[PDB]
């Protein structure tokens, strides 16, 4: 088996504390977790029951459950670096293997590096903005604090038009701009 | 004014590692604790200042945590044991470029118990060196990894991850090929 005693704090923007929890499960069972106006851990059945009251003897625990306030001063010295923190994406626009489509070509906007998460991207030919597609993109965590993502246009080439995908991101002051032109 | 989520996640298993912590900010890993050395690590070098944080209760929860596994034998056999099938993604984390340095990431997802081990092959023989794996828990009381290879991607190449759910309960692979590389 497997058995959490996990913690969470809830902070804002500006590092104050908004909730606490402290909760635990077995066998990825929530079992039991700390209210606060009762001041005791409740269940959330007989195992959940016992470790609540087997905790509720510890009153080392039960004074620690301060819980806001420690919220507050463990995160004090980072939090801060943590909200405040961005990366800008990098983009590259090049041609990829056309599917679910009847276009002969396929662009793909290829959008990486960048913290938060958060990032939309749009298409313009010859300065005019196309297609309903959703320009709110989800992405896909590195793992290291930065993520990526990618817009697919398809389109018949004309020689003398030029695609340029249009990325915005909270890391990146001005919106940043990708051109492509058939060959 | 966003509000934002610090996870502190104490677990323990019968198994290794036979006790873990993993904290987050949001959904990234903030750092993990190491419990030979006793202390906690950065995910991120610049992380690196405050993972020597002594007011951490965590003694006390290591310890609840263990003592659960050990007392709570009462429900091996009565109720059935919870298992996700780990999910293997493997991608890289900048764009392709032949002959330009590169690191292949595979993610790992839904493990359940987390007992894992990835290892990584070229063209179906083991790489020559290799590269961190990082395990951490997500809301919701499951866990994740993600591990990463170093190198430089060639047109022949066929690489793939073999992440194995210990000791052998399963075993997952996941093949990438170099596919729509961007011109040099």
């Amino acid at each position: 088996f497997v058995a959490h005693v996990e913690s969470t704090c809830l902070l804002d923007d500006a590092g104050t504390p908004k909730d606490f929890t402290y909760c635990i499960s077995f066998n990825k069972d929530l079992l039991t977790c700390w209210d606060p106006e009762e001041n005791k851990m409740a269940p959330c059945n007989s195992l959940a029951n016992v470790l609540s009251q087997h905790l509720n003897q510890k009153d080392t625990l039960m004074q620690r459950l301060n819980g806001l306030q420690n919220c507050a001063t463990h995160t004090q010295p980072f939090w801060g670096s943590l909200t405040n923190r961005t990366r800008p994406p990098s983009v590259q626009v090049a041609k990829t293997t056309p599917f679910n489509t009847r276009e002969p070509v396929m662009l793909a906007c290829y959008v990486w590096g960048f913290y938060p998460a958060e990032v939309t991207i749009t298409w313009r030919k010859n300065g005019k903005l196309v297609m309903h597609s959703s320009a709110h993109k989800t992405a896909q965590p590195n793992g290291d604090w930065t993520y990526q993502t990618l817009s697919h246009l398809a389109l018949t080439p004309s020689y003398g038009d030029t695609y340029t995908c249009v990325v915005e991101h909270i890391g990146a002051p001005e919106p940043i701009l990708r051109d492509w032109t058939p060959g | 004014l966003q509000n934002h989520t610090f996870l502190h996640t104490v677990y323990c298993q019968d198994g290794s590692p036979s006790v873990g912590l993993s904290e987050a900010y949001d959904e990234d890993q903030l750092f993990f604790f190491d419990f030979s050395q006793n202390t906690r690590v950065p995910r991120l070098p610049e992380f690196a200042d405050w993972a020597q944080e002594q007011g951490d209760a965590i003694l006390f929860d290591k310890e609840f945590c263990e003592w659960m596994i050990q007392q709570i034998p009462k429900l091996d056999g009565k109720i059935p044991v919870s298992r996700g099938f780990p999910i293997a993604e493997v991608f890289t984390l900048k764009p392709l470029e032949f002959g330009k340095p590169n690191t292949l990431v595979c993610f790992v997802s839904n493990l359940f118990p987390p007992m894992l081990t990835v290892n990584w092959h070229d063209h179906s023989v083991p790489v020559e060196g290799f590269g961190p794996t990082f395990v951490s828990a997500v809301d919701g009381l499951s866990f994740q990894a993600f591990s990463y290879l170093n190198f430089t991607p060639e047109p022949s190449d066929i690489f793939s991850c073999i992440v194995t759910h210990e000791p052998d309960r399963y075993t997952a692979i996941a093949y990438w090929v170099p596919r729509n590389a961007l011109p040099s």
